[PDB]
């Protein structure tokens, strides 16, 4: 009964390969905008642009945006 | 019915019959339907004339040992439960079956007339069924 | 202990269910008014209220009594 | 920490509720190295927190479809649809009342004018001034505004008094409370009188219930075709109100029970040497408003840490991580099954109510006075209830598919810019790539405009921005006020290069259009949302 | 008669303001929209008793002037009540296809006629059992504009036919 | 929670806070939640669920006689 749910709901993820390409494209667009605009803020451990949370790199900005999406 | 009930048919087939395209005659029918849960029909508590009047709605041709096919019976249960293009008998049910065959080709063209004829077994009025045996 | 002639089942009725409904509201208000102080300390009002718990306990054991005998 | 299994199934439960999962990710990045940890905490959030919301929404929506069709529910819905039929024909019949010293001499022209289509619009264009007057107040508003708006509250209040009495003394108090917003306007008027008096006798707090008149702007919907979709929603809400109130009341009882339980466990134990936190459990109004946090589930983390160090620490005290788990689970999920049942029920009702207007006024009378885009939910529930010459050789099978590769390479080259090191090696290499990419894009935009004349506006904007930035950076770069930022900002337009794929890929375009049509579906409610949020 | 006389009926007993206002609204439409071809006349006598028969000649002579004459009769609310006379009127049935809206309309009109609800309901219900063919035109559709259009259509067809 | 903390600790215009003063301004923050995060957001989820059209259906009126449960 767990397996039937998992199969059923993963199949329908395999039938929407473009619905989760629009979300990847949203994340990409906003990560690039972030790198351009907030990429050179000086990191300050007192603020929330830390060594952990910064727009300094593509993957750092991707992590920042995922952190925000998950409401953090 | 969705396919959720429909795979129980494979289990009861493999265990109670092991037919491999035939090897049922008719005993397996009421050896099948008279026990398993009733989204497919009879069930345990209904081995009566209610079962009789269900079977008289299912009609389908015969084979070497008075046997029948796997998927022919599959569609038999499916349509007798969901009411998918079935009449009360006669050439009426065969013309409804012609409608059904047209619909099946309309959905699936990839079905060869071997398999397609298997899915539309074409029980003509002259050809007696495994349904109209214990009924009459 | 199956003694018939209850006469208590007719007390389970229109008015004594609308008084229990009010004792429960009063009790919830009393539980709302309470304040919890850190280490065995008690406000004056909480000491004042701790002298109503027997009333509510009395009414509720009375409800158990009448429902059980009826 | 992940020490026991019980400390790990609690840290991971915290991360799945998405509260403070990045602090855990950052701790393990520091303690082990930041290369592999993202593989544990991203799929823990994607699988455990998003995918499980998807499962829960799906399961509940299936249950709501299967429960709307039970006999005892179809019955209570037909009882609503019939009464809507009664009122719908009854109002039409009440239109037949068209009858044509001062008891009849002036009180004949009042009720005439005070229902004319110019009167509704005067009132609705003056309430829209009222709600623009009380929306410009701010802090330190210039001293003339304070007095101007001071006169304005009285002016508008008196004016609404007049144009309310003209409906009451001019049309009749007995038959006055027979229109819902007429009762509402009377209520808002009396409330504004309350507010005036209470401001007079207690200057200070002025919570000002006169912006509520902005609700009348919803009457504007009457002039559109979206009126039925919304009046039916309000009808289905107002019918099922003894069962929405008796259900918010059960949410309130269980919040009260959990507030009292938290007072028992943690009452007065929160007086730490730092100072008692604001998320207390000492008194009742402060226990209610921390059980509310834990339900809305936001920073239940910190409350649990306080409630653990309250009863000990990571020590005899961790048995009380079980009040904050049984209240952040059975709260984040019983409050989406309550508020989704309410909103799916009362909105499938208003969708089937409005499907039986167009199925009568547009299919019964229009015949007897002489599927079809049915959604997935509607299909399923009905099934349940039943039980120039040269350039045209642009097309080469390798032009609309070879530009797609350039779009992909340009998008990827966007990712590799160093934001900080303005003049490093990479940024120069990518600037040369920028020349290449704008060259390709213009050499294809021009030929397309040749074959097409005069989604493409996106291509145009990007190429124009690229050309302008290149021109005015190559030309001088100086002698214009602070125009390094000008090139830096017209290079943000480059980020639109990925967007160009949407029109190219016929299925990405289809998913994008599905998103847009969903946005248009929720747009008569997005505006009601914006209006309430403004209030 | 040269042209069939006009009588409308169906809500309830004429003399109760519900039926009064309904018939008056449609008659006033007939006037204002067709002002210059039709004349409305008022009858306070019992035509089922045909002073009683002195008015039928007047009815004939208005009908003999090649202009439509609608009757504001004040006693007839049945199709069977006028199954004997030779007038042969065009009968319009102002129907209400559901009772509950009727009783809500009745209580809706102030209070006094709420002292007549029970008995008016009997007449309306019995009208619902009267034969349909006994009526030339059915008027039940909720709106005034559409019912007025329906009457305009039928009577313009009548006027073109003669 | 921090905005609620600021909103209760509130005294008068151009005066600083006082802890847990005006504790009734928390009513504004529950009537808010009952309306926007709980009620309208679930109104939106329900409108998007109820009115969701099948993605690709232009095959002779969506298999006019054999549909989802019949067809599959
Ligand atoms: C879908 C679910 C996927 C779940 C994957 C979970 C993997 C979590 C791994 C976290 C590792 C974090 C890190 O950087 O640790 C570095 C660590 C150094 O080693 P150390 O911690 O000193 O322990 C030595 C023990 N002999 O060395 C490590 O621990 C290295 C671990 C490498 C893990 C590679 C995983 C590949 C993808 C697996 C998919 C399944
Ligand atoms: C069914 C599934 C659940 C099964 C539960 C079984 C409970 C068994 C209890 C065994 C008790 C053993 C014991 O006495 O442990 C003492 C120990 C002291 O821990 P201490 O040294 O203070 O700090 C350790 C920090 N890692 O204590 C500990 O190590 C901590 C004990 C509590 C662990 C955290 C529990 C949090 C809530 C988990 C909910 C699930
Ligand atoms: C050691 C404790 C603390 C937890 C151990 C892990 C559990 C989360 C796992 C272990 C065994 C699992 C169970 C093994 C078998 C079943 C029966 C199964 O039920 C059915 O499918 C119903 C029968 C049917 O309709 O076919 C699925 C759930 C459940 C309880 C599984 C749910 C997940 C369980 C409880
Ligand atoms: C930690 C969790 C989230 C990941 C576990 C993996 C699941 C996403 C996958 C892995 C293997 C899958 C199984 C692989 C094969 C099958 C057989 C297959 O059976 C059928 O098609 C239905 C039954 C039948 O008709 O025979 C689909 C279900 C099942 C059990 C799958 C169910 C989903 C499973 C458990
Ligand atoms: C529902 C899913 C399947 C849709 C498609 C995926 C997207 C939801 C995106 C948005 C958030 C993205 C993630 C955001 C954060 C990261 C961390 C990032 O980390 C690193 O490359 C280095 C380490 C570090 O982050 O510091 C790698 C990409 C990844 C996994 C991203 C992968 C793609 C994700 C999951
Ligand atoms: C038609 C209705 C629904 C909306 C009308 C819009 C106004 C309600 C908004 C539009 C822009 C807003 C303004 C944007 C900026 C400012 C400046 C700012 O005030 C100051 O600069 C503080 C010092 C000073 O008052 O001089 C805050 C108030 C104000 C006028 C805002 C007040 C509210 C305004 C006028
Ligand atoms: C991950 C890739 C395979 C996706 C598809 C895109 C690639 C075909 C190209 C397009 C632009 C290329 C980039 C263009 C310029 C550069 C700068 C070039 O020079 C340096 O950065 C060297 C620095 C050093 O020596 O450390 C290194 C490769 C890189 C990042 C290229 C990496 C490969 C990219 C992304
Ligand atoms: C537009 C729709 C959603 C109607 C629902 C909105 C109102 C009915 C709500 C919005 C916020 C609520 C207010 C927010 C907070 C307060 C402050 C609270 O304290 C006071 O201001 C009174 C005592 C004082 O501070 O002196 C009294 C209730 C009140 C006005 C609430 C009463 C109900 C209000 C006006
Ligand atoms: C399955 C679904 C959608 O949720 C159930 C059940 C019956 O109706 C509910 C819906 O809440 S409400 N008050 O809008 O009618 O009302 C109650 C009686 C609360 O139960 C609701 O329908
Ligand atoms: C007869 C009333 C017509 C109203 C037209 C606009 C209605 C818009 C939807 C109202 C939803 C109210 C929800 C309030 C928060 C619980
Ligand atoms: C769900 C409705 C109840 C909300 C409870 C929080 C607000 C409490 C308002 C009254 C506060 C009185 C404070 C007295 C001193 C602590
Ligand atoms: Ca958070």
């Amino acid at each position: 009964t767990i397996r039937i749910l998992l199969w059923t709901f993963v199949q329908s993820f395999k039938a929407l390969p473009y619905v989760c390409l629009l979300i990847a494209m949203l994340f990409f667009i906003y990560a690039i905008i972030g790198m351009q605009v907030f990429g050179n803020i000086k990191l300050d451990e007192e603020s929330h642009i830390n060594r952990h949370n910064n727009f300094r790199s593509f993957f750092g900005s991707l992590m920042l945006l995922f952190r925000s999406a998950t409401g953090e | 019915l969705g396919p959720h009930h429909l795979d129980e048919f494979v289990r009861v087939w493999a265990e109670y019959d092991r037919a491999a395209c035939g090897r049922i005659h008719y005993t397996e029918m009421y050896e099948m339907l008279t026990l398993m849960s009733p989204p497919l029909g009879l069930g345990k508590r209904c081995p009566s004339k209610v079962a009789y009047k269900r079977l008289v709605l299912m009609n389908m041709p015969v084979a070497e040992d008075m046997t029948v096919h796997f998927t022919s019976t599959l569609m038999a249960l499916i349509r007798t439960a969901l009411d998918i293009k079935i009449a009360k008998g006669g050439a009426d049910r065969q013309q409804l079956d012609s409608e059904l065959q047209k619909e099946t080709l309309a959905i699936w063209p990839h079905l060869s007339q071997k398999m397609l004829d298997l899915l539309v077994p074409m029980p003509k009025a002259s050809d007696l069924t495994v349904g109209k045996i214990y009924a009459a | 202990n199956i003694v018939r002639k209850y006469a208590k089942k007719l007390i389970d009725w229109p008015p004594f269910e609308y008084m229990i409904l009010a004792t429960i509201i009063a009790n919830c208000i009393v539980l709302a008014l309470e304040q919890h102080l850190p280490e065995d300390d008690k406000t004056p009002m909480s000491r004042r209220l701790e002298k109503t718990e027997p009333y509510f306990i009395g009414i509720f054991c009375f409800e158990a009594g009448i429902k059980i005998v009826a | 920490q992940f020490d026991n299994i019980l400390f790990a199934v609690l840290t991971v439960f915290q991360c799945i509720t998405m509260e403070g999962w990045t602090t855990v990710l950052y701790n393990t990045n520091d303690a082990l190295g930041a290369t592999w940890n993202w593989l544990y905490f991203i799929p823990l959030i994607i699988i455990g927190s998003f995918f499980v919301l998807n499962l829960v929404l799906g399961v509940l929506s299936g249950e709501f479809a299967k429960e709307r069709e039970r006999v005892e529910n179809r019955r209570a819905f037909m009882k609503l649809r019939r009464q809507q039929q009664i009122e719908r024909e009854l109002n039409g019949y009440r239109a037949w009342i068209d009858k044509a010293h001062k008891e009849r001499l002036l009180r004949i022209s009042i009720r005439h004018m005070v229902k004319s289509q110019v009167f509704y619009w005067i009132v609705l264009s003056l309430v829209a001034l009222n709600t623009a007057c009380v929306a410009i107040v701010h802090h330190n508003q210039p001293q003339w505004l304070t007095h101007l708006l001071y006169y304005a509250e009285f002016l508008f209040l008196g004016l609404f008094l007049l144009e309310m009495s003209l409906k009451m003394y001019g049309m009749g108090p007995r038959l006055y409370f027979h229109s819902s917003f007429n009762c509402f306007d009377f209520g808002v008027t009396v409330g504004s009188i309350f507010e005036v008096v209470w401001a007079i006798f207690r200057p200070g707090t002025s919570f000002g219930i006169s912006v509520l008149r902005a609700l009348r702007l919803l009457r504007i919907f009457k002039i559109t075709k979206y009126w039925a979709s919304l009046r039916n929603l309000v009808v289905s809400l107002m019918s099922s109100m003894k069962s929405i109130i008796s259900l918010l009341f059960l949410l309130f009882l269980f919040i009260v029970v959990f507030a009292l339980l938290g007072m028992q466990l943690f009452g007065g134990r929160f007086n730490f040497n730092d100072g008692t936190p604001s998320a207390n459990f000492d008194t009742f109004p402060a226990a209610i408003m921390t059980v509310f946090q834990i339900l809305t589930g936001e920073d239940w983390n910190e409350v649990m840490y306080n409630g653990i160090r309250s009863q000990g620490g990571v020590s005899s005290g961790m048995w009380s991580a079980i009040y904050f788990i049984v209240l952040t689970l059975f709260g984040n999920y019983t409050l989406l099954n309550v508020f989704l049942a309410i909103a799916v029920d009362n909105l499938a009702n208003a969708q089937e109510l409005t499907k039986d207007e167009q199925e009568e006024e547009e299919a019964f009378n229009q015949k007897h006075a002489l599927r079809h885009h049915m959604s997935v939910w509607e299909q399923r529930t009905s099934q349940l209830r039943k039980h120039r010459a040269c350039h045209y050789i642009v097309n080469l099978r390798y032009f609309e598919m070879c530009i797609l590769l350039v779009i992909a390479a340009s998008s990827i080259a966007l990712a590799a810019e160093d934001p900080v090191l303005t003049n490093s090696e990479r940024n120069k290499v990518l600037r040369y790539f920028d020349y290449v990419f704008t060259g390709v894009f213009t050499f294809e935009m021009v030929i397309k405009m040749i074959d097409q004349g005069l989604w493409n506006i996106l291509d145009f904007v990007v190429v124009v921005g690229a050309l302008v930035a290149f021109a005015l950076a190559n030309a001088l770069g100086t002698n214009k006020g602070r125009d390094i930022k000008t090139i830096k900002s017209l290079r943000v337009l480059r980020v639109l290069r990925p967007l160009k794929t949407i029109k190219r890929l016929p299925k990405l375009k289809a998913v994008f259009d599905c998103v847009v049509t969903s946005l248009k579906n929720v747009f008569n409610i997005l505006i009601v949302y914006k209006l309430f949020m403004f209030i | 008669p040269s042209m069939r006389p006009i009588i409308l009926v169906g809500p309830s007993l004429k003399g109760y303001e519900v039926t009064d206002m309904m018939q008056k609204a449609l008659f006033d439409f007939l006037k204002h929209r067709f002002d210059g071809r039709i004349s409305i006349t008022r009858v306070t006598a019992d035509i089922s008793l045909a002073e009683v028969q002195s008015e039928i000649e007047r009815i004939f002579e208005l009908a003999r002037t090649l202009q439509l004459v609608a009757l504001d009769a004040d006693t007839i609310n049945h199709p069977a009540q006028l199954s004997k006379t030779s007038l042969a009127p065009i009968i319009v049935y102002i129907k209400i296809t559901s009772p509950k809206v009727l009783q809500r309309l009745i209580k809706s009109r102030g209070k006094s006629q709420s002292k007549h609800l029970n008995v008016q309901i009997a007449a309306s219900e019995k009208l619902a059992q009267c034969p349909p063919e006994m009526f030339d035109i059915i008027l039940d559709e909720n709106q005034l504009e559409d019912a007025c259009e329906h009457l305009a259509e039928y009577l313009e067809a009548y006027w073109k036919a003669t | 929670p921090q905005v609620l903390q600021h909103s209760v600790d509130v005294t008068e215009e151009d005066r600083g806070p006082s802890r847990s003063n005006r504790m009734e301004m928390s009513i504004f923050y529950v009537v808010y939640f009952v309306v926007f995060p709980f009620f309208f957001v679930n109104i939106f989820v329900a409108l998007i669920i109820i009115t969701f059209q099948e993605q690709g259906d232009k095959m002779m009126e969506e298999c006019s006689l054999e549909k989802n449960e019949r067809a599959c």
